[PDB]
Formats: C-alpha cells, structure tokens, sequence
C-alpha cells in the first residue's frame, strides 16, 4: 500500500521582485519514505536544496520540507518536482506569489 | 532522552 | 565460588528465578536458597545490573500509600523510584514502582562465605 | 497546557545500495529538537533546537550510543520481517517506531506510547495500560511472544513513566523562552481578479508561533455562506508558520467581506479587509 | 577456585569484562591483551547466556583474512553462522545478533580471561 504525496510550494517571506528569499516545498502524506524532491528554476534543477529530517505523522505517512535560496522575479518560473513510487509520472507544482 | 530498548521482532 | 550456571560479581552470586513470581513469592524464593532478593549497594553494581537488561523484583518495598520505601544496613544507595503499586522493580530505565501481586522475574544475591 | 516528548524512528531498507537508512527525530511539544541520520557525514545525535545545545558531551555521547545500537537492531528487525513476509531483498521496506510522553499542566503522565508499523501498516503496539501488546497478524503475534519472553512491555512502561517524564521536564525549562513563546501573525489581504464579475480575496497569516490558528471570512459581519478555500498550516522553515483563507467574492463586493485572525499571540483578534489604492 | 578480579563477571568458570567505555576495535583488543585476556570469541551459541536479554553490541575477536578470503576468529578458527565487507570489523549482541562496522568506529567490548 502506497500514499500519494501532497505538495505546497511557497516563500518563507512575502515575495518582492529582486529581493532575495527562501523557496519551500512542503511534501506530506506519503508512503513509502523513498522520495526524490527537485526544486526548479525555469525547468532546470537547483543544486543546493536543503532537506528537513524525514519524520512521520501518527497515520505513519511521512512529511518533509525541502528549501532553497531564491530571488523572486516576474520572468522566472519556480517549481517543485516530486518523484514517488505512488505516481507513474513526477508531480510538478509551480510557485504562485498569490498562494 | 531516548529509550534504552527497542522491540526485537 | 558460585555454581557454574550462576553469575559471580564482587564476591556475590546471582541467579535468575526459573519463574515470574509476585514480590512476596520472589522474596520467599531467594530466602529458601540462602540468598536475598536483589539489593543495591553502589551505582557500579546497579549499572552492571542494568547491563543484564532484565526486569527484576528488588528488595526495596513500601508498606502503603503514605509509608516510606524500606531498606536497611546503612547502605546510602536509594535510587529514584518512578494505585496499589507498592513494590520496587529494577529495569533498564532504573528502579520503578509496580503492583506486588504482578508476576515479574527476580534476581537473588547470595554472597557465599 | 499539554506537553509531550516523542521519538520518531525509521529504518528504510536499501535495494543493494548498502545498509538501510536509519533516522531518529526527537520532538518536544510538536517541535523538533534532536536528530540522528545514518546518511549524515558522521552519524551522531545532532541538536535541531538551540536550547538543546546546553547539553554537555556526556548527553550527546549517551544518545549517539543508544542510536547506534537502535540502528543495528532495526536492521536485524528488517531482516526478520523480510523472512516473516517472504519478501524479496531487492525492494524498499520500512520499519517505523513512535514512542513518548503526554503530560498535562500537572507534571504527571496522562498517556504513554510505543507503537510500530511495517510498510505503513500497524504491526505491534503498547496498550494504554502499558502492560500488554496488540499484534495485528501472525508475524506480529510471533513478535508479541518474543517481546513477552524479555518482558518488553514492563521495560517500555519503566522508561515511559520514569526517564521520559523526567527528561521532558528538563527540556521544558531548557527551552521555555522558545517552546512557550508567542509570535503574533502578520496578516494582510491580497486581491486576485478571478472572473469578469468575480474576485479572490486571500487573507494571509504569516510568521506565527505556535501553529494553532483560526482564519475565517465574514460577509457583512456574519460567518461564511459559500465554500471557503483554506490551505493546511505550513512551516516557513524558520520556526514560524503560514496559512491563508480565500473567498470568491463578486466584483464591487470586496468591502462587504471581512477576515478574522484568531491566534494566542494576539491580545485582541485581527479584523482585515481588502485595501484598494485611491 | 573460579573467582574473578574486581569489576569482572564470572560465569561457567570464565571471567568476562563488559566495557562501559566506547573504543575502536584495535584499542579494545589492545585493552583485552594488557588484562592478560582477549576479545570474546562467541563460537558457542549462548556464550553470554546471562547477558541474553541485552540488545547492546560489543566488539568480538573476529578478523577478515585477506589471504584466505573468509572471516576468521583471533584463534585462527573459522566460524559458521549468523553473518560481510572485508574492511569492516564485527560487533555481537548477546541476544545473538551480528553486525559489521568500521574498525575505526567507537564501540563497547567484552574481554574473556585466558587460562
Ligand atoms: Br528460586
């Protein structure tokens, strides 16, 4: 039995075009714990992605917070790509200043 | 602090 | 000189009871073998007993809800004991109170001449 | 008011990629304070809260030692479990263990935990009485019988009522200025034109501690009639939290909608409205 | 008689020293050597029957022979059960578990007094 991860992509601080910030990728309610989390800048991977320690909720499903240093711009498209056993294709969720 | 023992299954 | 099947530490013999007995029966069983139900003298001894990683009835007991824990013969070692749970047992986490009527294993300290 | 000390341990087997990954994460009152990862540069118990750094090398040594024994045993437990379920070694299998303290304002134990799951499914758990286990199938019945033979329930109850309770008190005073702190939420309202006649009003609550919050929208000073969109509270990654509540309002009706922020870090609740530029 | 020195544990006419301290494999066997003993060689099933409930892992007198390309006891003897990497050293739990680990990792140990 597998649990499909739930994703949330958002900034640590209110975004300002040109003002440096932290991009977060909150991946929750998944099983098995083996997961690949890529953070993207215009479809391309970001090397320095910091991972939170793999923990779980009382329903045994895992949760993890991935984060990277980023600079919000009107032109650049930021995303979080998630590869997990429960999905045949990776799930991509784009960052929207609006949420 | 952690438990000194775990379950040996 | 302890029997081959037993434990010898600091000139004292130690053996585990074949059965899990109540506090009273565990005290009675040790006396019947010319030994005494586990008593703690030093932390070095307690830490060695925690290395065995067993559940054992200890000699330390209390008469009631407000009555104090009783142990004698001027041995200052009195470790922290965590209802009808009026008897102390030794575990990997130290001394713990438990219901005397509940069956637990026990260790006897013999100390041959 | 309620306080808790909990350890979440995970052993996730590798398909030939060496030994299984072993993780331990310690939580005091729902906030992480310590971690052990077998994948880190030099596996040891690491501080994940500034207040636990107050512990001497004697503390860290004892915990690094306990963790290294745990990993070894969880690895052996994974090999036992594979044999029970007749599974191939070439697949990712996971063994989880959660145990801990629940104390109220009274510094005494309310409930103790000691439960395990294999491949996301419950395996063996300690009952509220802390004297007996609950098995779920044949494999767990063998493991219950094995635990009984070594008086594991009594051993776990000893830790849960004694050291777990005592250590939780030490941690509670050690990081009081952080654990029981109150970071008030910084609230604002964003305007998003959804349709030709409709608009999305999103009420944000940012940088708050603790995570408990109530965000609600009111039309002309009265609770929601339509469906309110709300995100699950998320961490900002700095120790504080984020959440937002949104409503799909008709165009020209923005002022007839008010947002209410309910958080313990606020003396009086927050009343918010969309502020249009002149 | 069959008595042991201070802090040692006697069982079945054998004297054992169960370490409190963490040491590397080399330093552990060097400590055993000085006390005119050696690291434990539990070729027998329940050598530490008294320690049977313990989940703790201790260094044992096991060495990988790069010439014979198999695991061997400090004795020169060849074991048979419970076992992999030649560069690793072995830890044993009295609960009969066996685990391989870096020889430079710090661990508890058990010395068995020689006759
Ligand atoms: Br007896």
């Amino acid at each position: 039995i597998q649990k499909t991860p739930q994703i949330q992509v958002y900034s640590r601080h209110p975004p300002e075009n040109g003002k440096p910030n932290i991009l977060n990728c909150y991946v929750t309610q998944f099983h098995p714990p083996h997961i690949e989390i890529q953070m993207l800048k215009n479809g391309k991977k970001i090397p320095k992605v910091e991972m939170s320690d793999m923990s779980f909720s009382k329903d045994w499903s895992f949760y993890i917070l991935a984060h990277t240093e980023f600079t919000p711009t009107e032109t650049d498209t930021y995303a979080c790509r998630v590869k997990h056993d429960s999905m045949a294709e990776p799930k991509t969720v784009y960052w929207d200043r609006d949420m | 602090a952690m438990a000194p023992r775990t379950l040996l299954l | 000189h302890c029997p081959k099947e037993w434990i010898s530490y600091s000139h004292n013999c130690y053996f585990i009871g074949m059965e899990r007995k109540s506090w009273n029966d565990s005290l009675v069983s040790c006396i019947s073998k010319n030994c005494s139900l586990l008593y703690i003298d030093s932390e070095e001894e307690q830490d060695f007993l925690q290395s065995l990683s067993l559940i054992s009835w200890t000699g330390i007991l209390r008469k009631g809800r407000g009555q104090p824990w009783v142990w004698k013969e001027d041995s200052i070692f009195k470790p922290k004991i965590a209802d009808e749970c009026n008897c102390a047992m030794m575990s990997a986490s130290g001394l713990t109170a438990d219901n005397c009527t509940t069956l637990h294993p026990y260790l006897c300290k013999c100390k041959f001449p | 008011s309620p306080h808790s000390l909990r350890y979440f341990t995970t052993a996730v087997s590798r398909p030939g990629l060496g030994e299984p990954r072993f993780i331990i994460v310690g939580y005091v009152d729902d906030t992480q304070f310590v971690r052990f990862d077998s994948d880190a540069e030099n596996p040891r118990m690491e501080p994940r809260a500034r207040w636990i750094e107050q512990e001497g090398p004697e503390y860290w040594e004892r915990e690094t030692w306990k963790a290294r024994d745990m990993g070894r045993n969880f690895r052996v437990n994974l090999r036992t479990l594979l044999g029970y379920y007749n599974q191939s070694n070439d697949e990712s299998h996971t063994l989880q263990w959660m145990y801990g303290c629940d104390v109220g304002p009274d510094g005494r134990l309310l409930r103790g935990y000691c439960q395990e799951a294999y491949d996301g499914q419950d395996y063996i758990s300690l009952n509220e009485d802390l004297r007996s286990w609950t098995a779920n199938d044949i494999a767990s019945q063998i493991s219950k019988h094995k635990s009984e033979a070594v008086d594991e329930a009594h051993q776990q109850r000893a830790y849960l009522q004694g050291p777990c309770v005592e250590w939780l008190h030490r941690y509670l005073r050690l990081g009081n200025e952080t654990l029981q702190r109150s970071d008030p939420p910084k609230a604002h309202v964003t305007h998003h034109p959804r349709s030709e006649d409709e608009v999305t009003l999103r009420c944000w609550a940012l940088g708050f501690y603790p995570a408990d919050i109530t965000l609600t929208w009111q039309l002309n000073g009265e609770e929601l009639t339509q469906d309110m969109e709300l995100v699950e509270t998320r961490p900002a990654g700095d120790g504080t939290f984020q959440k937002w509540a949104a409503v799909v309002v008709p165009l020209g009706k923005e002022q007839y909608y008010t947002c209410h922020v309910y958080h313990e870090g606020l003396p009086e609740p927050l009343t918010l409205r969309w502020e249009p530029p002149p | 008689c069959c008595v042991c020195l201070d802090k040692w544990v006697g069982h079945q006419c054998n004297c054992y020293f169960i370490s409190k301290e963490e040491k590397s494999w080399k330093r552990s066997r060097d400590f055993c050597a000085s006390q005119n003993s050696s690291l434990l060689q539990p070729q027998s099933r329940n050598e530490l029957s008294f320690m049977n409930f313990s989940q703790t892992f201790f260094w044992i007198g096991m060495h990988y022979s790069e010439k014979r390309n198999a695991w061997l006891w400090e004795d020169g003897t060849v074991p048979s059960k419970d076992l992999i990497r030649p560069e690793h050293c072995i830890v044993y739990s009295p609960s009969k578990s066996v685990s391989a680990e870096s020889c430079e990792n710090k661990n508890r140990y058990i010395c068995k007094k020689l006759p």
